[PDB]
């Protein structure tokens, strides 16, 4: 047993935390005290839940995680709601004044003045382990803190435990929930600052997530809350392997290994399915068939486009519920004669599966039914490059009038900064086109 | 076509399926140093303005 | 009031189609840049299909199907053909042809091979090369041709019994204009034109070519317009001419495998590129190029996926695309067809 | 939370600042001992940017009065709210500035302005983080004008990292017929350009023609004037003092609005426009919200929005209503009007609801934007600078202050400059 350490950077990772280890405590039947009456061995254990859980002796189970924000509002939220006790106060960790939206400010100006505290604090949970894997960092590319502080982390964290595992959880900017106009800029910076020290990174774009809740859930005008329940059972899911009894993708190595050949293109796509509304009035379970079959539906991804033109380099199928392999071959076998999937030429075309018997657990009072069987697909494929080439787009947009650049100069960041970011983007969206076409 | 890996557990099971086979990070010093000429121009910036202003 | 952008100046059809929808009051044509519109008419290369359908509140449509150009770039055509089960190797309607990459997933060996096979049999040994064309009875006149240019080319068996208007002894080949709706809908225009030779057809002479190929500018450039005008034959004059000179329709003898064709070809694609579950709908023109041989069977050349019209047409064609590619997902307000809808279900 | 200290000079600024507070004391449930009265929590929870906490449960406003004469604080002190100001933050001369920009800048401003700076920095020193400063003043007098823009510059120099923002009146000849206006207007500018971060153009033109063609007030008072500004600055300051996600300090606000530091000079607008005490029986629908408050008769600026491009915009919306609606409202007007919103900031409207509406009204909406056409008001105020000071007319007043000639065409340069900063950014394309 290897444990990992989560990370969360900024409002959005931080609220996207909360979402995630509350639907943990819900699977694996933790109370908000901490205490978890299934739990035989008091004051340890080296069993999977404790990938993400560490034990006092009072027999409280407390999450390895660390909470980082530049200003304390959020933050303050996690330290007096409903899952209060669980946290240590050394994990939650509060600035004064916020990055205003401005990576330059959050990885420049207050991360300077503040990395040091948050490195030790890690170093403290780090300590606690008798085998650390690394960490999941989770945090928008949009606000300042999260790009900036984050990208900041990042390089930190390579240098103190260089041997570490890296995996990212990314909120990508869309204009519907989006805070400011410089998220392209921020995003862009953030990325070529966290390329080389990620080893893995799944980008989740706030438009995907906000239509599913709007055409699956019904509901008017989702909010963050909406948003990150929906959020954190595709987190979830993918994270079960490292918290449950399993053979596929039970340590990060494993993840970096079954998705990233190219160590670059390290930005796997994920699908879920299904997503069910708790008011439908009656609804029919969906097949093994049909919830396979809604994977390669870009309606069911977290990021929209178009995976028919462009290559596969892996694919992993992650069943939660009542499924069985006979039916899984069977469902694949339907859907590849139906549909275009091309791997690159270097590729076996096929699937690593991981069934776990447990369906998906929901927060009760939540917008999501309880369904038999769900599924996340996680693929490497090259279509994922067009959420790039959208966002380097609204880049060249502003940048060729260096429209809101003082306010990055003037926090000490060099306008070459902008134009290295951008070659690195640039390099970036040929790599994907060069693995992904040939015509 | 092919099953191969396939591992069973009271928790689920695993496996793989074929359907066709195939035809140097910044030291801390760096990191500081950066850190630190960013700085050094914003404090720069900075007394150029006191010194417009003391005009 | 709907919008538009317009990416591609030089598209004659588009054009038109802005010129309509602004002539309608109620379309309003937008800058280049400007992404909140309802509707691109797009650029002819590297069209950014990745940043469309991320507009709140605009439905967007676009006069591209990416995807399509593996329809319409010569090689691909011939790899879709071959490689497709719904179509195949075994595929009846189209000249048997060869993917040849110069040297200076190739098929030049079995090229020779089944050429080296058709020597035997001493039939006629004529083939056609383009990706800059040449035609020749000679293995290593043609792969010389290629290798001595830095484009890949496909070989494919030329047609050495055409069929031949009278009087003149003259060439042909067949333009039909294919409209693909964001439904996938497939839309025959009932007018398709044909592009005439000139000059009397040669059963042994290569090098002239003013009578083997049929462009209406190769044309355009040697006895041109003599027969009629600009080299065009329309469907009216062609069927009189199959009802007098060979007692049947164009309806019967060619129309119908014209059909089939369209809707074999585009049947075969509709997974790789509908738009149907997608965040943004296409439609598309297409225009697909047939040659008639003597028995009055029907062979697909090629497909291009950003056609032009035939002069007198263009007014109808184009309100027709206004119509049932545009208005059909942005209804007008309020208050005989052009095409032929081909669709078929046989049961077995 | 993050404090703001507000500071108000001369007689508009000290009227406007007045009316401003009264309006945002009642919706916070502040009356006028300081005493909290209300029945939700979102009143206090932001209460602490704009009111210090005494003793006793009391709420005192963190505002700073300022003037060069007695009269308007008198009044100010003897105001339904007057009570509620700390006393020692009322710092006032005896001599007044005379309409006269150099006095206040230069000569007798210079003597009180030392007086103001210490209630400054002791309203400061007590702040747990400061966001920064905000002041009201009209452009056109001796005291907002000339010592205001001397504050600001002073204040700069010991804050050189806060924030800066004001509302600042501009003058019209159809409110005030006192002919040197555009040279205090001019200079005032010049400062503004280059020592604040944020400034709302609040032009007496506008609110006067507001009053007359569309309130049908046949003889306007200030009071009337004064109504639409203070609606304006409460609409302005709502994302500063409830609880949200945009715009929700100063900082925040100046990243989103301000692409180049020069054009920060912003065009608010506001629906629906009300007189005093006439009355609003019919609440507007989100449909008509929307449309009023884009409308150019509901600008305090006297700008025509279809002569210039907007460069970023904010919007904010009041009272409890369909935040879906709210929503494709928005996305219609920027889509029905695609061509006046700059393609190379995209998505450069910004929108945010508030559940607690004015009071008085179900509903209402504010709109602050950054568009091009304000080069208009600088316009006409350079047009009027020019007339006079081609032929130096009344100059003496000025340099038997001490001021030369060059300070004139410096400031009269630097406004020019602006106007055609703003005419490259309506030509430029991407
Ligand atoms: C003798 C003529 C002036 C009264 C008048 N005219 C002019 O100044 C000239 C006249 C001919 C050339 C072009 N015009 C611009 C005017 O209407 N002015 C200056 C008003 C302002 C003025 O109007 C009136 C009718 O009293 C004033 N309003 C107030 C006022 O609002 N006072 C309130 C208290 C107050 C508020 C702010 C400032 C001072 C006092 C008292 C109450 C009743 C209220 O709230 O309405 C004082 S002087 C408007 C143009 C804005
Ligand atoms: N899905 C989701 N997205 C969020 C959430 N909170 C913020 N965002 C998105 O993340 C970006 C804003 O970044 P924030 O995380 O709020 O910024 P920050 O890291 O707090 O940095 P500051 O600039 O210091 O406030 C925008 O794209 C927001 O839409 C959340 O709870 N869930
Ligand atoms: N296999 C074949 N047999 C007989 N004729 C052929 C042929 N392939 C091509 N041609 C002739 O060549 C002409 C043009 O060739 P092709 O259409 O392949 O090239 P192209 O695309 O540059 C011109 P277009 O776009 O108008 O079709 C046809 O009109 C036809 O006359
Ligand atoms: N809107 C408005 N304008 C005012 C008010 N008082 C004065 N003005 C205008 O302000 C300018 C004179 O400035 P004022 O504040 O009186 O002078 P100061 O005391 O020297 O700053 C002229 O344009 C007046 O019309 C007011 O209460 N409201
Ligand atoms: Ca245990
Ligand atoms: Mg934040
Ligand atoms: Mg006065």
């Amino acid at each position: 047993m290897r444990e990992c350490i989560s990370i969360h950077v900024g409002q959005a990772g931080v609220q996207i935390g909360n979402a995630c280890w509350e639907l943990y405590c819900l699977e694996h039947g933790i109370q908000p005290d901490g205490q978890m009456p299934s739990d035989k061995t008091i004051g340890g254990g080296d069993d999977s839940f404790n990938t993400f859980f560490s034990e006092t002796g009072a027999g409280k189970h407390v999450p390895r995680a660390v909470f980082v924000d530049l200003e304390p509002t959020v933050i303050d939220e996690v330290r007096t709601g409903t899952y209060r006790q669980l946290f240590h106060p050394e994990q939650l960790i509060t600035g004064k004044e916020d990055a205003a939206n401005n990576y330059a400010r959050g990885h420049y100006t207050i991360g300077k003045e503040i990395i040091d505290l948050v490195l030790d604090r890690i170093r403290k949970l780090a300590d606690q382990c008798t085998g650390l894997q690394g960490f999941l960092v989770f945090h928008s590319f949009g606000g300042g803190t999260g790009s900036g502080f984050t990208s900041l982390l990042m390089e930190r964290l390579s240098v103190d435990y260089g041997k570490k595992s890296k995996l990212e959880f990314s909120i990508y900017p869309a204009p519907q929930v989006s805070t400011a106009v410089v998220e392209p800029y921020n995003s862009i910076l953030t990325t070529h600052t966290t390329l080389e020290h990620s080893d893995c990174a799944f980008m989740v774009d706030n438009e995907a997530i906000y239509d599913i809740c709007r055409r699956n859930l019904d509901i008017e005008r989702p909010t963050y809350t909406n948003l990150n329940r929906l959020i954190s059972q595709i987190v979830s899911s993918i994270t079960a392997s490292l918290r449950f009894d399993g053979a596929l993708n039970v340590d990060l190595t494993e993840f970096q290994t079954n998705l990233v050949p190219y160590p670059r293109i390290h930005f796997p796509l994920a699908t879920y399915a299904p997503v069910i509304s708790a008011e439908k009035a009656y609804h029919e379970q969906l097949s093994v068939a049909e919830i396979t079959n809604a994977c390669f539906e870009p309606a069911n991804q977290m990021v929209k486009c178009d995976p028919r033109h462009g290559k596969y380099m892996a694919c992993c199928l992650l069943y939660r519920g009542d499924v069985v392999p006979k039916d899984v071959n069977a469902a694949i076998a339907t859907i590849k004669t139906k549909r275009s999937i091309q791997f690159v030429d270097w590729c076996p075309t096929g699937f690593k599966v991981g069934i776990n018997y447990q369906p998906p657990t929901v927060v009760p009072g939540g917008d999501l039914a309880k369904v038999q069987r769900a599924v996340c697909m996680l693929s490497n494929t090259t279509a994922i490059a067009e959420a790039w080439a959208r966002l380097d787009h609204k880049f060249d947009l502003m940048y060729a009038k260096r429209a809101f650049v003082h306010w990055y100069v003037g926090e000490g960041m060099e306008e070459g900064e902008f134009s290295e970011a951008r070659e690195d983007m640039a390099a970036l969206e040929k790599d994907y086109e060069e693995v992904g076409v040939d015509s | 076509m092919e099953v191969i890996e396939l591992n069973k557990c009271t928790s689920g099971q695993s496996f793989e399926v074929i359907l066709k086979p195939p035809s140097r990070d910044p030291s801390l010093e760096e990191i500081q140093k950066k850190l630190e000429a960013a700085e050094e121009r914003r404090k720069y910036q900075e007394a150029e303005l006191l010194k417009h202003l003391a005009e | 009031m709907y919008t538009f952008v317009v990416r591609d100046e030089n598209s004659s059809v588009y054009a038109e189609v802005s010129r309509l929808l602004l002539a309608t009051g109620q379309w309003k044509r937008l800058r280049k840049d400007n992404p909140r519109f309802n509707l691109m008419l797009g650029e002819r290369n590297r069209l950014p299909f990745g940043r469309l359908g991320h507009e709140p509140g605009l439905v967007q449509l676009v006069n591209y199907y990416r995807g399509a150009d593996k329809l319409c770039r010569k090689a691909s055509l011939v790899k879709l053909i071959k490689t497709s089960p719904e179509l195949s190797e075994s595929c009846t309607w189209f000249p048997e042809s060869y993917v040849i990459y110069p040297t200076n997933t190739d098929e030049r060996e079995v090229f020779l091979a089944a050429y080296n096979r058709r020597r035997e049999g001493r039939e006629g040994n004529v083939w056609i090369a383009k990706s800059g064309i040449l035609i020749s009875s000679e293995a290593s006149e043609l792969l010389d041709f290629i290798d001595e240019q830095g484009q890949v080319h496909v070989i494919q068996k030329y047609l050495e019994k055409p069929l031949l208007l009278e009087p003149g002894h003259r060439k042909f080949d067949i333009r039909s204009w294919v409209l693909v709706d964001h439904l996938y809908n497939i839309y025959l225009y009932r007018e398709g034109v044909l592009r005439t030779s000139s000059e009397p057809y040669n059963s042994a002479n290569f090098q002239d070519k003013t009578c083997h190929l049929t462009n209406h500018c190769i044309q355009k450039e040697y006895n041109y317009g003599r027969y009629e005008e600009g080299n065009e034959m329309f469907f009216e004059e062609f069927n009189q001419y199959l009802m007098d000179a060979l007692n049947t329709t164009l309806e019967n003898s060619i129309l119908l495998q014209i059909k089939h064709i369209i809707r074999s070809c585009l049947m075969c694609i509709e997974p790789a590129i509908s738009t149907k579950h997608l965040h943004y709908q296409s439609f598309q023109l297409f225009g697909f190029d047939f040659m008639v041989d003597e028995e009055l069977k029907v062979w697909l050349i090629e497909v291009n996926g950003a056609p032009a019209c035939a002069q007198k047409l263009y007014a109808e064609l184009c309100q027709g695309i206004v119509d049932v590619a545009i208005s059909s997902v942005f209804p007008l307000a309020d208050t005989t067809s052009i095409f032929i809808k081909l669709h078929h279900h046989h049961h077995h | 939370m993050r404090e703001i200290v507000h500071i108000q000079a001369g007689q508009c600024g000290n009227q406007i600042g007045a009316k401003f507070w009264e309006v945002i004391s009642d919706e916070h449930g502040i009356d006028p001992t300081g005493s909290y009265h209300g029945d939700s929590d979102l009143q206090l929870e932001r209460i602490n940017v704009y009111y210090n906490e005494a003793a006793g449960n009391k709420y005192v406003p963190r505002a700073i009065l300022v003037d060069l004469e007695p009269g308007t604080m008198d009044s100010v002190r003897s105001g339904p709210f007057g009570q509620i100001f700390r006393p020692d933050n009322f710092v006032f001369g005896q001599s007044g500035a005379g309409n006269n920009w150099a006095k206040g800048h230069y000569t007798e401003g210079a003597e009180l302005v030392d007086s103001v700076l210490d209630v400054v920095r002791k309203e400061s020193e007590s702040c747990d983080c400061l966001q920064g400063f905000q002041l009201t003043h009209s452009l056109g007098g001796g005291t907002g004008s000339g010592m205001g823009t001397l504050l600001i510059s002073k204040i700069r120099e010991e804050y050189p990292d806060r924030i800066m923002n004001t509302f600042s009146v501009v003058p019209s000849p159809k409110v005030s017929d006192t002919v040197v206006e555009p040279y205090n207007a001019t200079l005032s500018v010049h400062q503004l350009v280059e020592n604040t971060d944020e400034t709302y153009c609040i032009d007496n033109e506008a609110l006067y023609d507001i009053c007359f063609r569309t309130l049908k007030l046949t003889t306007p008072t200030y009071g009337d004037l004064n109504h639409l500004v203070s609606a304006t600055m409460s609409g302005v300051t709502t994302c500063l003092r409830f609880p949200g996600q945009l715009n929700a300090d100063l900082r925040k606000l100046a990243v989103n609005m301000v692409p180049f530091p020069r054009l920060h000079f912003f065009m608010p607008g506001f629906a629906p426009l009300t007189s005093r005490g006439s009355q609003q029986y019919r609440a507007l629908t989100v449909p008509e919200l929307t449309q009023q408050m884009f409308d150019a008769k509901n600008m305090m600026a006297a700008c025509d929005p279809r002569h210039g491009r907007y460069l970023t915009v904010a919007a904010v919306f009041r009272g409890r209503m369909s935040m879906k609606e709210v929503d494709e409202q928005m996305l219609n007007v920027q889509n029905k009007n695609s061509s006046y919103f700059v393609e190379w900031i995209p998505n450069n409207v910004k929108t945010a609801v508030c559940d607690i509406p004015p009071r008085g009204l179900k509903m209402s909406a504010t709109f602050i934007g950054n568009s091009t056409a304000i080069q208009e008001l600088f316009k006409r105020i350079s047009e009027q600078f020019t007339a006079m000071f081609r032929r130096k007319a009344f100059l003496h007043w000025y340099t038997g202050e001490g001021m030369d000639e060059m300070e004139f065409t410096e400031a009269e340069s630097n406004m020019n400059d602006l106007v055609s900063e703003y005419q490259q950014y309506q030509d430029a394309t991407a």
